[PDB]
């Protein structure tokens, strides 16, 4: 009985940890996507600048 | 010869020879005189059962801890505990072994001086050294920087260290610890009908706290959930039957750590005294302290505390810094493992307070260069 | 005994899964660090071009 | 063999072998003893971190520059800096290499004599020569005339030269430089709430000054614009988060150069001491000096100074003369590049102060023919 209780507690702890880790990794992926979006926006602005500089 | 790494603590005395992985003998530090009369003759009844023997005869004893909050309030009982630890749990006479006690930060001087005087006069050790309980816990993690929160059973203290240089002006010692959580749990259990009063039943409430309580990730959501469903009610069997069911007392007992207003204490929780301890440090070592926050001590073993504390500090701290909380699985014995490592070092071998030095300067030698 | 074996197996799998998730989040955090370095460098270069052009 | 072109400076020590384009090792000249106690044993903690090592552990050090204003105020620390420069940043023993130090104009004699005595007795070089920091900056520009304004970090001096003949009566040395600008910036930042006090945070204020400040073309118009719009407020992230926003402190910090009344100094700005230095020269070489005004030194790297200075001098000077300001992109290392060129010359190879000459006349040899 003692061993079973220990195992059950370990399982609950690990499950909660996996839930937190999944949420955190999803949030960080969202943040990376946002920063990539900003980089792409300024890169397209610079590409337009280069297109005009082709006439420069 | 080998050194004895004793660690008085408050609630569990942990001892063992230097150079191992785990303490050899771990037993509660309680000394309980019998309280009833006693009618059987020749039963061999002693006058005081100490250590783990008094956790089996606790039904007819009055257990009383000799260490209240780090400080030692009853020197005769503490001497008895030390004598038991040396002679019966390790069976090594102290005349042939150096000792390395541990002491909380910001403790009264007289306590430390009396400790060294006892160790040198009564037990007559060759040499003893007293070390701050947080530096050892930093040793055990294998780091050299970081701010360690050592929430023991007597007192919770938070010592920041950088590159080996401790910052004496940033130590925040708070007297909420495991014992106050036990008392608060014993006080809120009365809301369901279970009354524990005797000093022996405090041990039962401590067992309940250890086996069932956990720290909630978000307090209000848990309070709302436990008040609607019944998926939290976990039952527990007393030492005589009559199982009890703990409802939302599960995460309300250890919540006192983050809201010390529950037990009437004014100060801020362990989530905000760490941030305050960091902010007192210099502006250039705050990133390293943020990234190397260390947990230690017994009371930091609640399931789910390493996430609640990280969430709280991330809320307080600036958004750019990375907050990382080191929570090794061997948290309880972290201080003693660090003590073993420190005692096993060759560079440390000349820092002991040799007996001839004590004979020349008296017990006040401990405050001197040999710290 | 059978129930103990089952619970121990599920807890061990949970531990392995949380280890995998922690490694994955480490990888993605490192990738985000690299992209943050990229944005820092590109903004620094744009500022350098700005100061060179304003200062001839 | 090859010569060592060291350049003590005040704020950044620049060194390297003669005949290259850039100094081999450039690192701040600060020596910082630790100030806290230190609890980790065996961490290998040294007693003084010098050079670029103390810019990484600056959180627990007390950095102190050994050179105040050109002159050297702490000879032991300067000796330590030189020893580090020779042995760890270049890894060439000085017993086999001539050295070419540099010195500001109008400095105390004892400083120069002690410098040569150290170089000949402690490090035991074969031969050393001391050169004025402005002639080298004129070498690097490839000119042979011109008036050079070498606004370093310690002291700003303005040496006019014509056809290779220096004019000793027209050197105007002013003690406002980069360090005073750092202190003034640190003093005006307090008007928004940011307080930097520790000697370690002076480095942070220096970084703010380097990365954000610029010299305004017209001061009153900028003061009026910054007080109405908000197109100037540039933000900056401290070493721990908590970004700060610098408003009209951006162009008010380096404006002190042209109005030394801001920090209470009486003298006229760098825009008017150049004109005064020119007017002390003879009437027939003023056109050439007007046309070949040279900028050097670190502090002349502010974005937009080569236009403000030209506008000011054109306002002061007669309307017919052409005012041209030479501002090479390699301004910071201009003195060292010139030093390398001078040390690489064949005609210069017999001007070194050979050791036997020092043995015969003592340290006072430097003031003699071997200048
Ligand atoms: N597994 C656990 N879960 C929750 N609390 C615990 C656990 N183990 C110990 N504790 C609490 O920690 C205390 C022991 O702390 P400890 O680290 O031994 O104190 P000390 O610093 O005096 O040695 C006990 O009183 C108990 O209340
Ligand atoms: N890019 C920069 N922009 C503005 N100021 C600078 C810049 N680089 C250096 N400085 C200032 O110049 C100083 C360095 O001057 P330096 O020429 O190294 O002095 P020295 O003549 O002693 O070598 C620094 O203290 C800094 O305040
Ligand atoms: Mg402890
Ligand atoms: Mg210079």
């Amino acid at each position: 009985s003692d061993k079973l209780k220990e195992a059950e507690t370990r399982a609950e702890f690990a499950e909660r940890s996996v839930t937190k880790l999944e949420k955190s990794i999803d949030d960080l992926e969202d943040e990376l996507y946002a920063q990539k979006l900003k980089y792409k926006a300024i890169s397209e602005e610079l590409d337009h600048a280069l297109n005009d500089m082709t006439s420069i | 010869t080998t050194a004895l790494v004793c660690d008085n603590g408050s609630g569990l005395v942990k001892a063992g020879f230097a150079g191992d992985d785990a303490p050899r003998a771990v037993f509660p530090s309680i000394v309980g005189r019998p309280r009833h009369q006693g009618v059987m003759v020749g039963m061999g009844q002693k006058d005081s059962y100490v250590g783990d023997e008094a956790q089996s005869k606790r039904g007819i004893l009055t257990l009383k801890y000799p260490i209240e909050h780090g400080i030692i309030t009853n020197w005769d009982d503490m001497e008895k505990i030390w004598h038991h630890t040396f002679y019966n749990e390790l069976r090594v006479a102290p005349e042939e072994h150096p000792t390395l006690l541990t002491e909380a930060p910001l403790n009264p001087k007289a306590n430390r001086e009396k400790m060294t005087q006892i160790m040198f006069e009564t037990f007559n050790v060759p040499a003893m050294y007293v070390a701050i309980q947080a530096v050892l816990s930093l040793y055990a993690s294998g780091r050299t920087t970081g701010i360690v929160l050592d929430s023991g059973d007597g007192v919770t203290h938070n010592v920041p260290i950088y590159e080996g240089y401790a910052l004496p002006h940033a130590i925040m010692r708070l007297d909420l610890a495991g014992r106050d959580l036990t008392d608060y749990l014993m006080k809120i259990l009365t809301e369901r009908g279970y009354s524990f009063v005797t000093t022996a039943e405090r041990e039962i409430v401590r067992d309940i706290k250890e086996k069932l309580c956990y720290v909630a990730l978000d307090f209000e959501n848990e309070m709302a959930t436990a008040a609607s469903s019944s998926s939290l009610e976990k039952s527990y069997e007393l030492p005589d039957g009559q199982v009890i069911t703990i409802g939302n007392e599960r995460f309300r007992c250890p919540e006192t750590l983050f809201q010390p207003s529950f037990i009437g204490m004014e100060s801020a929780g362990i989530h905000e005294t760490t941030y305050n301890s960091i902010m007192k440090c210099d502006i250039d070592i705050r990133k390293d302290l943020y990234a190397n926050n260390v947990l230690s001590g017994g009371t930091t073993m609640y399931p789910g505390i390493a996430d609640r504390m990280q969430k709280e500090i991330t809320a307080l701290a600036p958004s750019t810094m990375k907050i990382k909380i080191i929570a090794p699985p061997e948290r309880k014995y972290s201080v003693w493992i660090g003590g073993s490592i420190l005692a096993s070092l060759s560079t440390f071998q000349q820092m002991w307070i040799s007996k001839q030095e004590y004979d020349e300067a008296g017990p006040s030698i401990v405050h001197r260069k040999c710290f």
